[PDB]
């Protein structure tokens, strides 16, 4: 029952991709300013339930192309 | 190694309601029992009882006792057959 | 300095899983820390490849790296978590969350 | 670049196995090079543990390390080698000498 | 995928002497044939022929040809059914 | 068919150990000067056939305590 998501990330073989659900994820690795990837995901649904921390924000949804108009913050 | 099984949400999750459980576990790892319940000001509604895996929080603890101050869901684990028959609360 | 299993008390609140893990509040995942130093001890389950790579590294320490110390076997833990509708339910065999055995690969 | 499989032409002469490996003279073992950077791509087969560890490291980058990029599956190769009495003999399935798949653990 | 089987040392190693071999191999990996022989100044003594595993030295090579200058044991591999029937030498 | 070997090494749980065969191995790691371990071994017989290189020397034998009086 796959769906199509926007794909703005390094591991991107194209401008969009297909998967189980769509992701928008925000990460703040030591020293570096936070970066925001958008893509697919079919492996670890649980991650989505993650409450946003001071260094990461996992957000997921399962409607077509649902991860374009959408950005995030930390804490 | 055995525990008390209970699952209020049984009908919904399609599982037995009450009884006991023999604990499937790793060769040289420990085994435990758990209980969890809700507490609406003194009135105790049971939520689940059963087997629980080698978690140090339960290490060498004879009785099933919950330690959290004021939780949504009260939880407790213990070590020793049927140690989850009865349970209590004290932070 | 040598390759071994280490304590790693992960606290779910720290990684923001407190949102849906009701219990435990923290648990022992392990860490695999240390170096794979020649010769490779049997208790590190070295693969042939690991051996070879290790040797090559001894000759080209700038182009080729040591083998890595990684979890080679994984135990599950039990967790009580909130349903999609906020019902305490239980994964008893929540797979691959704690380190069983370490090794070089 | 990221975490991936890399060419590693191992030359048996270089590690002094030329003494008993008649053939090949060199062969493709692979290398597992690169970092396990969050979020972990599916094609890296992340274990639960690897995920957790990675997160904790995000918070304690000095006390806890990233997951390592290691060989996760191993192909065998064939080799023609000198007997204990100098007879060319053949291990057709010489196990675990070449990298099949890479991953984060 | 098939090769020519031969093993001079057969008696000693308890295996067949000559014939053919169907190559057991990994799903999406290539397969090859090898031959190896001794060369005492022009006089060729066969030592072994048979199946050989995905080794890039043999990649896309139609005939079984040895490349080493002057070896104790001559070796060669190739790709394609029975490509090791006949073999030659040229460094 | 095990045997007993001298055990001079970091991974040593004692003064001697038991195994399939005995090892004496000389290594250059890390830029440091060469160090020489002695012990057991049951895993990768092939290593013993190794001709000595500029950075390692694997030597094995299978008689009782056979790795004391012996260096490289
Ligand atoms: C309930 O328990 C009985 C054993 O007492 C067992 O036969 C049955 O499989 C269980 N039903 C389930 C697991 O739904
Ligand atoms: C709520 O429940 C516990 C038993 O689980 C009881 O002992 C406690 O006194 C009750 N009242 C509170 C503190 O809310
Ligand atoms: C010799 O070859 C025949 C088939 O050609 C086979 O049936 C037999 O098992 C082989 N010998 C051995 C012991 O490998
Ligand atoms: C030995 O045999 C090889 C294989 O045919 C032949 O090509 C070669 O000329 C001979 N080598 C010498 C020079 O003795
Ligand atoms: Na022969």
């Amino acid at each position: 029952p796959l769906v199509t998501c926007t794909c703005e990330s390094p591991h991107c073989k194209g401008p969009t991709c297909r998967g189980a659900w769509c992701t928008v994820v925000l990460v703040r690795e030591e020293g570096r300013h936070p970066q925001e990837h958008r893509g697919c995901g079919n492996l670890h649904r649980e991650l989505c339930r993650g409450r946003p921390t001071e260094f990461v924000n996992h957000y997921c949804c399962d409607s077509h192309l649902c991860n374009h108009n959408v950005s995030l913050v930390l804490e | 190694r055995e525990c008390i099984y209970y699952n209020a949400n049984w009908e919904l999750e399609r599982t037995n309601q009450s009884g006991l459980e023999r604990c499937e576990g790793e060769q040289d790892k420990r085994l435990h029992c758990y209980a969890s319940w809700r507490n609406s000001s003194g009135t105790i509604e049971l939520v689940k009882k059963g087997c629980w895996l080698d978690d140090f929080n339960c290490y060498d603890r004879q009785e099933c006792v919950a330690t959290e101050e004021n939780p949504q869901v009260y939880f407790c684990c213990c070590e020793g057959n049927f140690c989850n028959e009865r349970f209590t609360h004290l932070p | 300095s040598h390759c071994q299993k280490t304590s790693l008390r992960v606290n779910f609140e720290d990684i923001g899983w407190d949102s849906w893990i009701i219990a435990p509040k923290e648990y022992e995942a392990y860490e695999c820390k240390g170096g794979c130093f020649f010769p490779l001890a049997d208790d590190v389950t070295p693969t042939k490849h690991a051996i070879v790579q290790t040797l090559v590294h001894l000759k080209f320490p700038t182009k080729v790296g040591k083998a890595c110390c990684v979890p080679t076997k994984l135990s599950p833990i039990s967790v009580l978590y909130k349903d999609d509708m906020g019902v305490p339910t239980l994964k008893y065999h929540y797979e691959g969350m704690s380190v069983a055995e370490c090794g070089c690969r």
